[PDB]
């Protein structure tokens, strides 16, 4: 007996000092090294295995980082910033990880030289402000009306993915989907591709057959075979209330003492269904879409008026149909109005693809929602294609909202590094050394591009730096496929300004956050 | 015998055939008949059988004694079955049937 | 240098408990060995001199019989090839009803000779092609081997002689009595319309008096007692109800709402008067027997006893339908009195005791009716079950005879003649198919060989004598089991004959199973699972 | 599964293409590891034993012995390389590489339905022709000090650092020329190799005597 | 390993290890599936954990039934599953081509060549191969003979000879029966039934429907000659009120009245049916058959049988459309507007009893747009194998009809395509010529495997066929009986053009994606 | 699809407890890190202080 007395509970570990800082920096460096090789047009894909048996073959940095599990909290912070970068701008998820890793790597050198982390953080913040200034200074304007330049931007965004083979088709698909999704109401601009740009994947066929529809496509069939599977100009009526007979909310109970009351009640059920269907029919529609069930008697009464009904559609799909065909979802058909009838859908077709029936509401005139029908080799290939298309659409939206561009292929990195180094000469305090350190740590992107291309890093990077020491050479980067220095005015690889700004901000702030940390404590319960 | 990587019948199946099997059947029938030998005649004796619950049953009736015994030998169960049959059809002679059958086999 | 690693490729990719067998030696010979083992296990029960086998299944249920299909059903067969051959045997049982042992023996012989042919150098495809050609030749030859026809089915003696052979293989000691019983039962069934239904022959097993005391009854026997006090009716006018013998109730919900004392005092009296009126209305039609499929209310039983109506309750609806067919009644869904067309008539209904069990007998006096029953006596339940299996075989033989009336000689005569003719045909066919054809012909020797082995004589002498006599030109000469030395006799006079459809289907199914087993080249067995049986079989 | 597994249930057997695949995979793995040893531009390997002894090597035979392998084909190839080292003292890495590449090239045709016997017959014919050509191409020359220096350099440069190799060349050539009798077999047992642990690696030299 | 420093319980393959693992898995899969290709391939027995037996040589079925837990095997299996889902054929060829592509690519990668060059060569070769396939396809009018030839080319590879011929006749007849001019073919209108009582060659085509259930009332007629078909989706059994009614009475007479009056609702619909039957046919010459998707309680069954009406209940949902297209009536969800024109017509309806289950036959239709294939066999595995074979045949015939072009088979198209790729190789700039050569050699796997399965030698047969094609220019394939070069078009060995296009696209895409993988990770725990 | 097998060749032939490190990242950087750790361990004892 006589158990020992403790201040803190058992299994409450505590680590402190230089060890914590070194461990955090090494964890960030390892996380960066995981996806270091997945950058640039020459990137090699990774094959991930899910705990549930799935396989994720991907080149995207965010997917790779979110599909792995770590226990070191600094690695968790790196995964979190990767997810943040993915959610905010859409791409740049591996560039930000690499930049943050390099910034922490160059901060460790000063942390080992009797320099307080607060000084390094102040220098990093000044450097980040100057990077923002330089990036805004070297940007170029873009007119969104020129579709060719938008296609070129999307191409430069997707040349690093597995879809670069069909880059032209992918760019056209992404541009059309983003343009259709774009919408404005009550003076509020809106580009919501998360809800109104649906990507549907059906394995088989060829990827060249994939296209974006002027409408929607749902995996649904007619409730009854007699209903038409092909209508030219359907007047769509949308519903979100069941077309059956349902119990009321209140505690209702009947008490039958006469012979004819039972049959009378059943007849009233039938008559209620008939009246409901008559109220629907009064608008003279062609197809009826419901989110809830449709009774067989209701189907009969609708087919009596030559109406096609689809029984149970999801909420999001019904919203997409409403956006595409200009309808308005209603619940009580006695309150149905003419404005709620969806006219604008140019055709409704229900054809069988493989062994499944699919409903097409294509051919809409000016639809505000679209379905991207992807056909390919298998589910993993189509998942990667969907991720690449998501990157393309996010880049298109970023350019549409913010129309500036900055040179790619490491040209922006070298230009900002040179500007930061030149400005660092004016400083006379001790903060200049970490300032220059992060400035040259920004050079990791061209170095990684050269390494992935397979060329010699030292001489190519030295020549690139020497070129950037000149006056009008801020657009000089590296070819990702031939390993030579070229002017990005000629290569045409440009990136949205917003993506670069977000990448730099996230990298510097992650470096600051992990530099502020000491005295790791673990083990306690909730 | 041989291991037979994929065996024909389920593992644990026991088979016995030939003259030894029938001789063993006859011996089992003899064993069953021995359990009711002393219950026959005016000088017969009673048997006491205790079940798992501890309740004892005392009987001079051959069919009852055979029923109480938890016979599991497939050839021996035939004697119990014919004793039950004799009890059902006639009601007397439930020991003579088993004695005669076992004596025939012997 | 102390361990052999798994070869890269499929071997390393295979699961833990999985097994993979590929190639001739590793797959085909193993399958042939398993099938030969199964055939050898079943072999000793073939023919009249076959020996019964005590088979105890996983539920400690004892089966003693020489029916090959039953033995294979109660055996825990694990090998997939043996499973395939068992499936073929069961298909033969379902299609015809007899010949399962023939199927198993022929398949085993075919597979053994196929292994021999593969060993001497033939290919699997060549063996399969030769087997198919020889099977076609056998099916062509078979109609020419028909010796006699049934030529009558409403007779008693002639059909009994026809059915004696089918139930001589089982119960060899006493087959004339069983043949007479089954013949009478089947002749009562099978009206002027050519359709014969096997289900119409019922078997009720009552223990005690030895199988020689069995009888056939024109009607149905139910092992239970009457609900009422009347236990015998001489001019039964049975009315059959598929509804419980009780006051009909609402399907929705019942609630007696009482608001005055008068209703409370009068409710039970009115209900009693109503049920009495219903029972009296039923009795006024003349129905002196009432059969119900549901429960019997106490007031219903009281009022039926008051009006002298015999009550019989049938829990199983199959028995209710069979009784309706037997008497000629219709199952009333309600408790309304039956009209004259729906009231069945039976010449005698009574409660009786046979041995120990109480029985209710719906007995007709005519030698006709839709359903006939064979009551089997005996000293053991297992013996009665075996007699029931023999009765099923006899009834199936009668059904086959109704379908096709052609017959072929038994006791290996047809097999020997088929082997001789197929060997003669294969002696002329050039190419490598001749070896397979000759082996297919030789595989027919397994039937007379098994018969001679079970009979206890030398098989080789019997087969040599059979070939000698058949070469002389006697196609109806086969093994004689009533001798202590190898001897043969003409079996058209002996009356030992087999159905043509039985032999045709048995040959077809055995050859199909053999070639299907031969076609397999690789086996990929998954890890065995201890699941609570597949949901399909429940 | 097979006959052996039937007789001995706990027997490991690889039959037909399985055995060939196993042998070729083992040879390919050995070749893959030993590729980096060949040539003066190869890479050093660090071998750590169970007791913790550190051994830096580039020799093929030394690498094979301190390999942690339990493969039969690896054992056969290691024994062949051991015999090569015992007799000639050189060519172990080339031995392993040539064996592995021969097996790989043979498999390249065997995997397309060709029987290995034809490949072996071609191997024998090619070996005879190659031996004839090697006889044709050899350079007979009386061995002065310069040619022996060149041979010693060609070996030691591939074994050790270039400057250390240059020192060892003079050391070994001088020792061999010192102990060599005229037209008599050379007894290498008369060159004692004594090691001391107090100077730099380039301080090794030749003593015209005994230590 | 960097990953293992974060998650110690991780399995990682990097750089050459990932390629080695993937190529080894693909080679193993190809080694197993080599024996399926061609009519001379070998059957496989697949025993499940529960002991069920299957006898198939399909690539997709075999892949599903292997006991494999490899990632690359899973990827190839999903590719083959998509192949089977869309085109219905060409799964074994898919796996073989993927494996041979990976092997040929490794043959160059193992000599220091980067996989990206191989992938570029693969893309160029795929483009050229698609162009050549466009140039070589044989546009034809899909008469009965061409469809029979295609059906033979599939079913002979799936089953043995005479069974294949019977299945070809049945499949071609059924497809031609349900096909509408200038209208997509709906394969749901061919119902596939399995009965287990006769030989495998008894499978035939019934110009009507076969329903696995029959009349549940014994008094119902077992055979109706001239039948009026009423396809309905109306419940004819007792239905509880949705609002919890319950009954309240004060005497036995009131209870009897309420019992009698609670059936009035269903009795009204039964009376409507009976009135329609009496109006339509006033004598016993014609018959009435009611096929209901919902249940029928015994009282309604008895009421219908008293009028000589055959009633079926709990029919399959697809049977509504199938009977509407075959019999020609209309499926009704209510009887309120019941008209004589709503009744389909069938020239014969009878019930067949097999064991404990009964089947209903609806034959002698006027012009049935929906037919059924009745699979018959003595075993369950035989039935499953025949079902898979007829699925393959139906897909093949539908694909042949869909586009008026068909491609010569027996490996001829692959040989000619490889020759064209070799000729085009010098035009490709850079070292992608190596990838083009690898693609051509991978394409040449089909004649090699066909020669192997036929029992010949790969090299001699392949060089003979290639020399014949170069000398003559015809599309010469592999003769599986003699091994000599042979013209596939003249003998009638046809392959689906869409199947070959899908093969090229999917194989190239999956090989390119696998070759570019340099790391395999399992760190989700 | 839940486990990564060992690569054929040296990885499969390696003994049970043996460890193999190859390349810059796996070997050179790890050795440099270990030597740096040793130097850091002994650094604070340098000099008169
Ligand atoms: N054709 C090209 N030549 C050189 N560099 C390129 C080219 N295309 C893209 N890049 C560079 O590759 C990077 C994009 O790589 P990617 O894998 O998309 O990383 P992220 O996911 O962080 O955007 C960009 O920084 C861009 O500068
Ligand atoms: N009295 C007899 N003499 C000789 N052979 C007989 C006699 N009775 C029947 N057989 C033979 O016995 C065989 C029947 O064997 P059986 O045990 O019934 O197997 P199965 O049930 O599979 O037909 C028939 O082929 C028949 O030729
Ligand atoms: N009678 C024949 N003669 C020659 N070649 C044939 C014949 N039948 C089929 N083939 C060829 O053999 C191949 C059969 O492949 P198959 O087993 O059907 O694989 P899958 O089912 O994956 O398509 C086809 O590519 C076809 O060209
Ligand atoms: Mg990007
Ligand atoms: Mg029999
Ligand atoms: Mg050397
Ligand atoms: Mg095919």
């Amino acid at each position: 007996g006589h158990r020992p007395v403790l201040v803190l509970s058992q299994n409450t570990k505590r680590e402190s000092g230089r060890k914590v800082q070194s461990g955090n920096i090494n964890a960030a460096k390892t996380i960066a090294d995981i996806i270091r090789t997945c950058l640039g047009p020459k990137s090699m894909m990774k094959m991930l295995l899910d705990p549930m048996g799935g396989i994720v073959m991907t080149n995207d940095g965010n997917a790779i980082l979110r599909e792995i599990q770590v226990q070191h909290p600094a690695a968790k912070s790196m995964i979190e910033i990767s997810r943040t970068q993915d959610e905010e701008v859409g791409d740049g998820t591996t560039s930000v990880i690499i930049l943050a890793g390099e910034m922490l790597s160059v901060a460790e050198h000063f942390l080992e030289q009797q320099m307080h982390p607060t000084v390094v953080i102040s220098a990093y913040r000044k450097a980040l402000d100057d990077m923002i200034s330089t990036l805004k200074k070297i940007s170029i304007p873009v007119d969104i009306s020129d579709s060719d330049m938008m296609l070129n931007i999307i191409n430069s965004s997707i040349t690093t993915k597995a879809i670069s083979r069909w880059s032209s088709l992918a760019c056209n698909i992404a541009l059309d989907a983003v343009k259709m999704v774009q919408f404005e109401e009550n003076g509020r601009k809106e580009i919501d591709i998360k809800k109104y740009a649906r990507v549907e994947k059906i394995p088989g066929g060829i990827i060249e057959d994939s296209c974006v529809l002027r409408g929607v496509m749902i995996n649904k069939d007619v409730t009854h075979p007699r209903m038409r599977r092909y209508i030219k100009n359907p007047r769509i009526v949308l519903l979100d209330s069941s077309l059956e007979y349902k119990k009321g909310e209140s505690q209702t109970d009947i008490e039958i003492t006469r012979e004819e009351d039972f049959t009378r009640i059943l007849q009233m059920e039938e008559e209620y269904i008939q009246q409901l269907c008559e109220d629907i029919i009064q608008l003279k529609p062609d197809v009826v879409i419901t989110e809830k069930g449709i009774s067989d008697l209701a189907q009969h009464y609708l087919m009596r008026a030559n109406i096609t009904a689809i029984r149970r559609v999801r909420k999001t799909d019904n919203n997409r149909i409403a956006r595409a065909c200009g309808a308005r979802i209603v619940s009580r058909p006695e309150e149905l109005r003419e404005d709620d009838v969806g006219t604008g859908a140019g055709l409704l077709e229900i054809k069988k693809i493989g062994d499944e029936y699919f409903t097409f509401i294509t051919d809409c005139k000016d639809p505000k929602a679209c379905t991207i029908l992807l056909r390919g080799a298998s589910k993993e290939i189509l998942s990667e294609v969907e991720r690449n298309l998501q990157d393309a659409m996010q880049v298109c939206r970023n350019v549409l909202l913010d129309p500036q561009l900055v040179p790619g292929g490491g040209a922006s990195e070298m230009a900002v590094a040179h500007a930061l180094t030149e400005k660092s000469k004016a400083m006379t305090g001790v903060e200049q050394w970490p300032y220059r350190a992060v400035a040259q740590a920004l050079e990791v992107i061209p170095r990684t591009l050269i390494q992935n291309c397979g060329a010699s890093t030292i001489r190519l990077l030295t020549s690139l730096r020497a070129k950037h020491t000149q006056e009008n050479c801020e657009t000089w980067g590296v070819n990702g496929e031939t390993g030579t220095l070229v002017d990005m005015k000629e290569l045409g690889i440009w990136e949205p300004l917003a993506v670069k700004l977000q990448t730099y901000k996230t990298a510097v702030e992650t470096a600051v956050l992990l530099l502020r940390i000491d005295d790791i404590v673990s083990g306690h319960k909730k | 015998m041989m291991p037979t990587p994929v065996i024909l019948l389920k593992e644990g199946t026991d088979s016995s055939q030939g003259i030894p099997q029938l001789v063993s059947n006859i011996s089992a029938c003899q064993v069953i008949a021995e359990a009711v030998r002393t219950t026959l005649g005016p000088r017969g004796m009673d048997k006491l059988i205790v079940d798992g619950r501890g309740k004892a049953t005392i009987s001079n009736d051959g069919a009852t004694i055979l029923k109480l015994l938890d016979v599991v030998h497939p050839a021996a169960k035939t004697l119990v079955d014919i004793a039950k049959s004799q009890d059902a059809e006639v009601g007397d002679g439930t020991t003579s049937v088993t004695l005669l059958a076992a004596e025939f086999l012997k | 240098a102390l361990h052999v690693p798994k070869a890269p490729g499929f071997a390393q990719m295979l699961k833990e408990g999985a097994k993979h067998f590929s190639g001739l030696e590793e797959a085909v010979y193993r399958n042939i060995q398993a099938c030969k083992e199964l055939a050898q296990t079943t072999r000793t029960a073939y023919g009249p001199n076959g020996m019964n086998k005590m088979v105890i299944n996983h539920l400690e249920k004892l089966f003693v019989t020489n029916d090959a299909a039953t033995i294979l059903r109660e055996l825990e067969v694990q090998h997939p090839a043996a499973k395939m051959i068992v499936m073929a045997s069961h298909m033969q049982e379902q299609e015809v009803g007899d010949g399962t042992n023939f199927v198993l023996v022929f398949a085993g012989a075919l597979l053994e000779l196929a292994e021999e042919l593969l060993r001497i150098g033939l290919s699997v495809s060549e063996v399969i092609e030769g087997y198919e050609i020889a099977c076609r030749k056998a099916h062509e030859i078979l109609p020419n081997l028909v010796c006699c026809s049934a030529k009558n089915l409403r007779d008693i003696d002639e059909v009994s002689s026809l059915l004696r052979t089918s139930i001589m293989s089982k119960q060899y000691g006493n087959e004339v009595f069983l043949a007479k019983l089954i013949a009478q039962a089947c002749v009562s069934i099978f009206p002027d319309s050519g359709h014969f239904n096997v289900d119409n022959i019922r078997v009720c097993k009552i223990l005690g008096s030895g199988i020689s005391s069995s009888s056939v009854l024109h009607g149905m026997v139910f092992k239970k007692e009457t609900e009422g006090d009347v236990t015998s009716v001489k001019d039964a006018k049975i009315a059959v109800y598929s509804c419980p013998f009780d006051g009909m109730i609402t399907e929705t919900k019942g609630t007696v709402l009482i608001k005055t004392a008068e209703e409370l005092m009068n409710f039970s009296k009115g209900e009693e008067n109503l049920m009495d009126a219903q029972v009296k209305a039923i009795a006024d039609t003349g129905a002196n027997v009432v059969v119900t499929g549901g429960k019997v209310a106490d007031m219903a039983l009281h009022y039926a006893n008051k009006y002298n109506i015999m009550l019989v309750r049938l829990n199983s609806k199959w028995d209710l339908r069979r009784l309706c067919k037997t008497v000629g009644a219709t199952a009333l869904p309600r408790l309304t009195p039956p009209v004259l067309e729906e009231m069945g008539h039976c010449d005698s209904v009574y409660l009786s005791e046979v041995g120990d069990t109480q029985v209710v007998v719906f007995k007709h006096e005519k030698e006709d009716g839709a359903i006939s029953t064979i009551v089997l006596r005996g000293s053991t339940d297992n013996l009665m079950d075996d007699i029931e299996r023999a009765v099923d075989d006899g009834v199936n033989t009668f059904k086959v005879l109704t379908r096709d009336k052609r017959l072929v000689p038994g006791g290996g005569a047809t097999e020997i003649e088929l082997a001789k003719q197929i060997t003669s045909y294969g002696e002329t066919c050039p190419g490598l198919e001749q070896y397979a054809i000759k082996k297919f012909a030789e595989a027919f020797e397994a039937i007379p060989r098994a018969l001679a082995e079970n009979s206890g004589v030398k098989a080789n002498e019997v087969i040599s004598k059979l070939y000698a006599v058949h070469q002389e030109g006697n196609k109806n000469v086969g093994l004689d089991i009533e001798a202590e030395v190898p001897a043969v006799k003409d079996m058209l006079e002996a009356g030992i004959l087999d159905t043509y459809l039985g032999k045709y289907w048995a040959i077809k199914l055995a050859t199909n199973a053999a070639v299907t087993v031969l076609r397999v080249d690789q086996i990929i067995m998954a890890k065995p699972a201890g699941g609570p049986k597949p949901p399909s079989g429940k | 599964m097979a006959a052996v597994k039937t007789l001995n249930p706990k027997a490991e057997v690889a039959r037909a293409q399985a055995a060939l695949a196993v042998n070729i995979s083992a040879a390919r793995g050995l070749q893959d590891v030993l590729r980096t040893n060949l040539g003066p531009k190869g890479t050093m390997k660090m071998l750590v034993s169970g007791a913790g002894d550190i051994k830096l090597t580039k020799d093929g035979n030394v690498l094979l012995h301190e390999m942690q392998i339990q493969h039969p084909t690896a054992s056969l190839i290691a024994k062949v390389a051991t015999a090569q080292d015992d007799i000639t003292g050189d060519g172990t890495t080339s031995n392993v590489l040539i064996i592995g590449e021969l097996l790989k090239q043979a498999d390249l045709y065997i995997s397309e339905g060709l029987h290995p016997r034809i490949i072996t017959e071609g191997f024998e014919a090619a070996k005879e022709k190659a031996l004839q050509f090697l006889e044709e191409v050899k350079v007979s020359r009386e061995m002065d000090r310069e040619t022996l220096i060149d041979v010693a350099r060609t070996s030691l440069r591939t074994k050790v650092h270039a400057e250390l190799a240059d020192v060892l060349t003079e050391a070994v050539v001088d020792s061999i020329l010192a102990i060599k009798k005229q037209d008599e077999p050379i007894d290498l047992f008369m060159i004692e190799i004594m090691e001391m642990k107090h100077k730099s690696e380039t301080d090794t030299s030749l003593i015209r005597g005994l230590v | 390993a960097a990953v293992k420093t974060l998650n110690p319980k991780a399995e990682v393959a990097r750089a050459q290890a990932a390629l080695a693992v993937n190529i080894s898995a693909a080679r193993g899969l190809q080694d197993v599936l080599r024996t399926n290709l061609g009519p001379k391939g070998t059957m496989k027995m697949l025993v499940s954990g529960a002991g069920d037996i299957k006898l198939t040589k399909d690539g997709n079925v075999l892949l599903h039934e292997m006991q494999i837990q490899h990632p690359t095997a899973s990827l190839i299996a999903k590719v083959a599953t998509a192949q089977d889902d869309i085109t219905g054929d060409g799964t074994t060829s898919n796996v073989l081509i993927i494996g041979e592509l990976l092997k040929q690519a490794d043959l160059y990668i193992s000599e220091g060549l980067h996989p990206r060059i191989i992938t570029e060569g693969f893309e160029a070769a795929k483009e050229k191969a698609l162009q050549f396939l466009e140039e070589v396809k044989v546009s034809r009018e899909m008469d009965r003979e061409t469809l029979i030839d295609v059906a033979r080319t599939s079913l002979r590879t799936k089953v043995h000879a005479e069974l294949a011929d019977v299945l070809t006749e049945a499949v071609v007849d059924s497809i031609l029966a349900i096909k509408k001019q200038d209208e997509p073919i709906d394969l749901f209108m061919i119902e596939i039934m399995e009965m287990k009582h006769k030989s495998e060659t008894d499978t035939s085509l019934i110009r009507g429907l076969v329903l696995d259930h029959g009349a549940r009332h014994p008094d119902m007629k077992k055979r109706v000659e001239d039948a009026y078909i009423l396809t309905c989706n109306v419940s004819l059994e007792y239905e509880k009120t949705e609002v919890n009614s319950g009954f309240f009475y004060k005497s036995a007479e009131e209870r009897e009245k309420l019992v009698k009056a609670e059936r009035k609702f269903i009795e009204d619909r039964v009376k409507k049916i009976i009135e329609l039957k009496r109006k339509v046919c006033g004598d016993s010459d014609k018959g009435f058959v009611v096929i209901n998707q919902k249940g029928i309680d015994p009282f309604s069954l008895d009421a219908l049988s008293k009028e000589g009406i055959v009633a079926l209940r709990r029919a399959k949902r697809r049977n509504m459309e199938r009977l509407t297209l075959a019999c020609g009536g209309v499926a009704l969800n209510s009887f309120d507007d019941l008209s004589p024109d709503c009744l389909g017509h069938a020239g014969l309806v009878y019930e067949y009893t097999l064991g404990e289950e009964k089947f209903t036959f609806i034959e002698k239709c006027n012009n049935p747009r929906s037919v059924t294939l009745l699979i018959k066999g003595p075993n369950k595995h035989t039935l499953t194998q025949i079902k898979d074979a007829v699925r393959d045949g139906l897909r093949a015939v539908k694909n042949a009809i869909d586009d008026g072009c068909v491609v010569p088979g027996a490996g001829a198209v692959e040989v000619a395509m490889a020759e064209a790729l070799i000729k085009h190789k010098p035009s490709v700039k850079g070292r992608a010529q190596l990838g083009v050569q690898a693609f051509a050699d991978a394409l040449l796997i089909i004649p090699k495997v066909l020669a192997q399965n036929s029992g010949f030698d790969l090299q001699e047969t392949l060089v003979k066929i290639q020399a014949e094609h170069s000398e003559s220019g015809q599309l010469v394939g592999v003769d599986l009986n003699t091994g000599e070069p042979m013209v596939a078009a003249e003998v009638g060995v046809w392959d689906n053009y869409c199947v070959k296009k899908q093969l090229l696209h999917s194989c190239t895409v999956i090989a390119t994606n696998i070759l570019l993988v340099d790391e395999i990770m399992r760190a989700g725990m």
